[PDB]
């Protein structure tokens, strides 16, 4: 679409920012983790009731080494998100920092704060400490990117804000009729091939409920 | 015996319809 | 007198299980998660066409659409006895037609085999 | 292609390239955008690029290059200042301060360019952190002058000045040492009266709202750290609490301020100050009624509407609202004057309580703990508030939440505790209404009537045991009416759960009444036989629940019964479980063994023991005379699913029994210990015969389960054991037999991280009368687990966890056993140790820090003996030089602690004399050396190999004070973070380290 937000993405090194947006493109979580190097920007769309609204997320990268342009990446930023990881009193620790760096670029606009990870059972960040969001107007979630708990709700309420609507919902984008593609010889051979790889291959994560 | 009246009742406690 | 002041509507639902679907990465050798919901298999009421929709919980959104073609085959995953995994020619969830080795997995056991009674009878329907 | 040209510093920069590649950037996507932001990178992060900027401030239209070319700038400032030629210094300052007074000149370029001021200004403070006030005392007279001749340089001036606050008193404790923290502090404070003018004069004498933004942004900065006297010896109070607080601009920032001045910090005994504080408040809340919204509007409406900046407004005004009525409101509450006003504001309070928004019901929710609470304990004064809490009780009930939502449920619980002690007979009404408002049908809905429930079991323990009984069987009664009136599986089912809920909330009445009991426990029993969503768990929840709180009235013979409960319980128990799901069975009888547990007579309880693990003994005993017969029968994955089941009730019985559940332990604990090895064999059979992909196969995995739970089984007995003597020689030997050479001889991917956790288990509570047991697991478990963990952070880590909790405990309870380990392998537990400080993961990390510093002790207490001296010969320049490393690296933040507590204790050794041999090889220093100074030439050696940028002087300055130092924890920790700091930048001032 052409309705577009620049939406920054900050917190600290390993709290889940790209894991979370990752989720949101793919569907996929991923266990690894790779660090951001600077910045990747992801295009992000939702269909809403009131048509559909795109972000331009701003994956940053939050170890100090790998900083890259830092605060310039926040330059014309409409929203954001503040991570951290209830598993590590440091990652909260340094909530007023990213924020402090954050408003300083971008006077006027919807922050959500995100503490991540809440599916982890040996909490360490307890719900009543969080109460830096007040002052500063943040919206806070708890979320997790591999439970899916709340994940959407971020999101949700930045459209909300940035629409300028508050019965905004996000509902189900258009179903088109699928293809009847008849296959031909040429390629299956590398289906056969991929399909008996994909057998041997173990699906991840058995224990789970689904 | 209105204790009593009450256990009573909770006794016939159902989900079904008929 | 005082004056006063989504493309499903056309199909059947035949099954509906609650399901995980992953999608094979063939380049760095690992399964994918695509989406967690509802699974539903959508007889069109023109065409007796069925096919597999499948929306994420939350965002509704489509990770597949696809037709539960009758040359489709279900292979067991050495991993699991709730899941399913097949080769498909065309989904059309991200939008533009592209082929998956799909896996799909239930929460149980008998919603697998259930799902696969499901998914033959729909591939009967589909030979006409 | 062409972008890649300004890489390229031999040529001159050109601009355009510039502007491009940053308008690529910023406006671009895909393949090009990323290629750009490589670029961008590569050239800020180039150290000669700062003598670029002024190039780029004059000759490029683009305001995001300039903004990068700042940030370039900002490096160098806090970075490499010093190094820089005195000229060098002057030249930056010079054209900053000339590029920010041009820009405010330029009303075009001072409306539309916001970003790139604001940074400037920021890049500004960064030189005065440097520079001010030693080698620019004129600052702050040069700033107040300037702000004569122009508006838009006094707006700016107030961004310099807040931002300058925010530096020094906000976020100076990371960023600086303690010594620049307190000058910069200073200075600022030895100014202020001069600033304060200038800030007072602007808010009197100004019209422009954007300057009075600025200004009143400014003054909530101050507000953190100025003394009381400029906010209540001026007029500045009444200024805030009347004029600004109409106009809607300054409202926003007034009502923070206020807010922040509420907090400040005020003589107690002061009569003037008082009238002061009161009248404040009365000016501030006049205006919202005046100018607002009155007391009677609906916030819940506004609030869900969110037109401009309302919802920050209200969020606002709670703050500032519960902020001033927890320090003042006995203020209000003596003089009949005030009391409409001490009433209207808590008014306002209701209403913002209203609101359907989460987070801000948590902060009025806090208020309303404090309050309510004080109403319970203060003499005379709940009758002022009486109105104000029957509206409370409403509120709260409407809102009330799950158990589930835990911090959320127990705040709302203490506060409807307190208002139900504060008037029984309100809340009783308040609740018997809104459930006739259920029945009939006005307010009825699943989650109205959940969140009554919710609600009306809250309050259990609180009224009179005869009240009680009263409004129990009203609730009751009504509840069993709602369900026979509505229709549908859906309705009923909702309502028999909630009906059960408060049952299960209310055990005092439960415990007075055992017809009621017995009738209750029956009907959960025909509940677990309904199929319908959640019922089940429902009934089996709610089972267990209730039997906790009432054990006693099932272990003991009730008055016209033939028998205790708990022998008809066991009785139908096939009949009672047999529609349940396993883990809903393992509950049952988890259930089941607290009511056993009760039972004193040795006898009784024995025999209700086996009486109920008759099932699971019958089935026990028909698997193990038949998988023994033949293994081959361990392939089916039938009979493995029914024997992990019998080991998990099993389990859940031992979890409520512990120690009493010994008896029936010792009926199946030799056949499945064989089972532990029949499976074990299987397990490696399929491994060899499949690959390692069998273990993630469902027949391996089920196998494997099966080694978990009896693991499992046997933790939890011995955890929770009375009777250690039989723990070690009934127990023990055959458990050490059974699984640790199963572990070791085992690939890395079929070893069970169990085997580690349940080890950890047998040290913790017997370690001490098992030594050569001890060293059995460690010969087992510990090279082996070590090389499975050694090569990246990342693989196994379930094992790499219960690896280091083994390591600790066995540190703990039987240090005897490292003694025994040969040499090269307690360099092996050493290099462990280590290694386990540089896990990000919390819980090695922690337990890393902890072994070393168990370690260290250890060695202490061994006095002068061989090993201690050969420990620290070999190990103690090795632990000081890990700590230091980690405490210095910048990605083990989260164990500063631990790690400044480690090697202080390290440091405090050599200080205290208390290492008898030389730490160093003979002629390698002077031959009466002491320890003390050869630790400071290592430690100041190391430094500078390590941080080379330092000074000769810095390292030796800040290891006088380290090592002066090492009795008092706190100013060591402040001394380790002042080196932190100056290990960042380059020039610091060494003298910094005579703070303390
Ligand atoms: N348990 C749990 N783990 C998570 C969750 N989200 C992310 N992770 C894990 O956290 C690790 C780091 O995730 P990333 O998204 O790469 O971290 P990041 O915030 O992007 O870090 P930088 O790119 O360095 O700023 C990965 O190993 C994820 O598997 C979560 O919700 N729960
Ligand atoms: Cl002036
Ligand atoms: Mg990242
Ligand atoms: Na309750």
């Amino acid at each position: 679409p052409q309705v577009q937000f620049k939406l920054v993405l900050v917190g600290d090194g390993g709290t889940g920012k790209t894991t979370f947006v990752k989720r949101h493109l793919t569907g996929e979580f991923e266990k690894k983790y790779v660090a951001t190097l600077g910045v990747e920007v992801h295009p992000l769309v939702f269909h809403t009731n009131r048509g559909p609204i795109k972000f331009n997320v701003w994956d940053t990268a939050g170890q100090e080494k790998f900083g890259g342009l830092r605060d310039g990446y926040y330059i014309q930023a409409q929203c954001a998100i503040i991570m951290f990881d209830v598993t590590s009193r440091v990652t909260y620790k340094n909530v007023p920092n990213w924020h402090r760096d954050l408003v300083r670029v971008c006077e006027n606009i919807p922050i959500v704060l995100c503490g991540n990870k809440v599916d982890i059972k040996d909490r360490k960040v307890k719900a009543k400490s969080i109460v830096f969001h007040r002052k500063k107007n943040l919206q806070y979630y708890d979320i997790s990117a591999k439970s899916n708990y709340n994940f959407e709700k971020p999101f949700l309420w930045l459209a909300r804000k940035l629409i300028g609507d508050p019965n905004l919902e996000f509902v189900a984008m258009p179903a088109l009729a699928p293809p009847e593609v008849v296959m031909d010889p040429a390629l299956a051979a590398q289906a056969e091939h991929d399909l008996e790889v994909a057998q041997t291959t173990a699906l991840p994560d058995e224990d789970d409920d689904l | 015996s209105t204790v009593d009246e009450m256990t009573k009742k909770f006794g016939t406690l159902t989900i079904h319809d008929d | 007198h005082f004056e006063p002041v989504t493309m499903e509507e056309d199909e059947e639902v035949l099954y509906k299980v609650r399901a995980k679907l992953f999608r094979f990465d063939a380049d760095a050798k690992e399964w994918k998660e695509r989406g967690t919901g509802d699974c539903k298999f959508l007889k069109n009421k023109k065409t007796n066409k069925v096919r597999i929709l499948m929306r994420r919980d939350k965002t509704l959104k489509i990770c597949a659409n696809h037709i539960i073609a009758p040359e489709y085959t279900l292979k067991p995953n050495v991993g699991s006895d709730r899941s399913w995994v097949y080769a498909c020619t065309a989904d059309i969830a991200e939008g533009e037609a592209e082929a998956f080795t799909f896996a799909i997995r239930f929460g149980s056991k008998e919603n697998a085999d259930k799902f696969k009674e499901e998914f033959e009878k729909a591939q009967e329907i589909n030979k006409k | 292609g062409s972008m890649e040209g300004i890489l390229d510093f031999s040529n001159d920069l050109d601009i355009a390239l510039l502007d491009q590649v940053v308008s690529t950037f910023y406006q671009g996507s895909g393949v090009q955008q990323k290629q750009a932001q490589e670029i961008l990178t590569k050239f800020q992060d180039n150290p000669d690029a700062w003598q670029k900027a002024d190039q780029i401030l004059q000759f490029s239209t683009n305001p995001q290059s300039k903004f990068i070319a700042l940030s370039i700038l900002d490096k160098l400032i806090t970075r490499k200042w010093k190094l820089l030629p005195n000229d060098h210094r002057i030249g930056i300052r010079n054209f900053v301060v000339g590029m920010i007074i041009s820009m405010c000149q330029d009303d075009e370029v001072f409306k539309t360019q916001k970003n790139l001021i604001n940074k400037s200004d920021l890049t500004l403070v960064q030189i005065l952190k440097q520079e001010w006030p030693q080698n620019w005392p004129e600052f702050i007279p040069e700033l107040i002058g300037s702000s004569s001749s122009s508006v838009n340089v006094c707006e700016n001036n107030m961004i310099v000045l807040k931002l300058l606050s925010e530096e020094v008193f906000d976020f100076s404790a990371e960023q600086m040492t303690q010594a620049k923290a307190l000058h910069l502090k200073n200075s600022m404070s030895k100014e202020f009266e001069q600033i304060f003018k200038l800030c007072f004069q602007v808010l009197e004498q100004g019209s422009s709202s954007s300057l009075i933004v600025a200004t009143l942004e400014s003054l909530l900065r101050y507000l953190h750290w100025i003394p009381y006297r400029y906010i209540y010896e001026t007029n500045i109070l009444e200024l805030l609490s009347t004029k600004f607080m109409t106009s809607p601009d300054t409202r926003a920032i007034t009502l923070k301020c206020l807010t922040e001045v509420s907090n400040l910090k005020i003589p107690q005994d002061n009569d003037l100050i008082k009238r002061q504080t009161v009248l404040f408040f009365q000016n501030t809340l006049q205006q919202i009624a005046t100018s607002v919204m009155p007391v009677t509007a609906d916030l819940k409406a506004t609030y869900a509407n969110a037109n401009g900046n309302d919802q920050s407004f209200l969020q606002d005004l709670a703050m500032f609202l519960t902020t001033y009525l927890a320090r003042n409101r006995a203020l209000l509450e003596s003089d009949e004057s005030l009391r409409e006003l001490l009433l209207n504001a808590h008014q306002y309070l209701i209403q913002l309580s209203k609101i359907e928004e989460r987070e801000l019901f948590k902060t009025t929710l806090d208020y309303w703990h404090n309050l309510v609470a004080d109403l319970f304990y203060e003499p005379l004064k709940k009758h002022i508030y009486e109105e104000i809490c029957s509206q409370l009780r409403l509120v709260i009930i409407e809102n009330m939440v799950r158990p589930e939502e835990i911090q959320l449920y127990k705040s709302e619980r203490e506060v409807l505790v307190y208002l139900t002690h504060l008037n029984v007979i309100d809340t009783e009404e308040i609740m018997i209404s809104k459930l006739a408002r259920q029945i009939d049908g006005s307010e009825w809905s699943w989650h109205n009537i959940n969140t009554l429930s919710w609600a009306i079991g809250s309050i259990s323990g609180t009224m009179s045991e005869d009240t009680e009984k009263r409004f129990v069987v009203t609730v009751i009664k009504d509840l069993l009416g709602l369900c026979e009136q509505k229709r549908g599986k859906d309705n009923k089912a909702v309502v028999a759960s909630d009906i059960m809920y408060v049952v299960g909330q209310y055990p005092r009445f439960l415990k007075a009444h055992w017809n009621f009991l017995r009738t209750v426990i029956l009907k959960l029993f025909e509940f677990m036989h309904e199929t319908h969503e959640g019922v089940q768990d429902m009934a089996c929840d709610t089972f267990i629940k209730i039997v906790q709180k009432c054990k006693y009235h099932f272990v003991i013979q009730q008055p016209r019964e033939s028998e205790p409960f708990i022998q008809t319980i066991i009785r139908d128990i096939q009949k009672t479980t047999a529609d349940l799901q396993p883990q809903q069975v393992h509950t049952f009888y988890k259930a089941c063994g607290i009511i056993i547990s009760e039972e004193r007579s040795v006898a009784e309880r024995n025999r209700l023991l086996s009486d109920l693990m008759q099932l699971p003994n019958m089935a026990w005993d028909t698997i193990v005379e038949q998988s023994t017969a033949n293994p081959t029968l361990l392939l089916d994955s039938e009979t493995v699913k029914i024997i992990a089941n019998i080991i998990k009730t099993n389990v859940a019985v031992c979890t409520s029994m512990g120690a009493d559940f010994y008896p029936q332990l010792g009926h199946i604990y030799y056949n499945m210990l064989q089972l532990y090895r029949a499976v074990s064999s299987m397990i490696s059979a399929q491994v060899a015969a499949e690959g390692l992909i069998a273990t993630k196969t469902p027949k391996v995995r089920g196998l494997r389960t099966i080694k978990k739970e009896i693991l499992k089984l046997v933790e939890t007995y011995i955890s929770k054991a009375r009777n250690l003597d039989d723990v070690v020689k009934v127990l023990v030997e055959p458990l050490l037999n059974a699984v640790l050479e199963d572990y070791m001889n085992n690939v890395p991917d079929a070893r069970d991280a169990e085997v580690l956790n349940c080890m950890t288990t047998v040290v913790e509570k017997v370690g001490h009368m098992i030594p050569q047991g001890v060293i059995l697991i460690l010969q087992s478990v510990f090279e082996c687990t070590l090389d499975m963990i050694n090569k990246d952070f990342t693989e196994y880590p379930e094992h790499r966890v219960e690896f280091y909790k083994l390591l600790k405990v066995i540190n703990e309870k039987s240090f005897a056993a490292f003694l025994e380990l040969p040499p090269a392998a307690f360099k092996l537990f050493v290099d462990a140790i280590c290694w386990a400080f540089k896990h990000n993961n919390r819980d090695v990390e922690v337990n890393g820090l902890q072994i070393a510093l168990d370690l260290v002790k250890n060695i202490e207490r061994m006095g002068n003996v061989p090993f201690a001296n050969e420990f620290h010969k070999n190990y103690f320049f090795i632990f000081v030089s890990e700590t230091f490393f980690v405490l210095t690296d910048s990605d083990h933040k989260s164990g500063f602690s631990k790690q400044a507590l480690l090697l202080m204790k390290l440091i405090s050794l050599v200080y205290d004399n208390k290492i008898s041999v030389p730490l160093y090889q003979e002629a390698e220093v002077p031959q009466g050396t002491s320890n003390q100074v050869y630790l400071s030439q290592y430690l100041a050696n190391m430094l500078s190999n390590a941080f080379p940028h330092l000074t000769s002087e810095q390292i030796a300055s800040f290891l006088s004070a380290l090592t002066k130092q090492c009795k008092d924890l706190v100013v060591f920790k402040g001394t380790l973070r002042d080196f932190l700091v100056q290990i960042k930048e380059v020039g610091g001032d060494p003298t910094d380290y005579l703070f303390a």
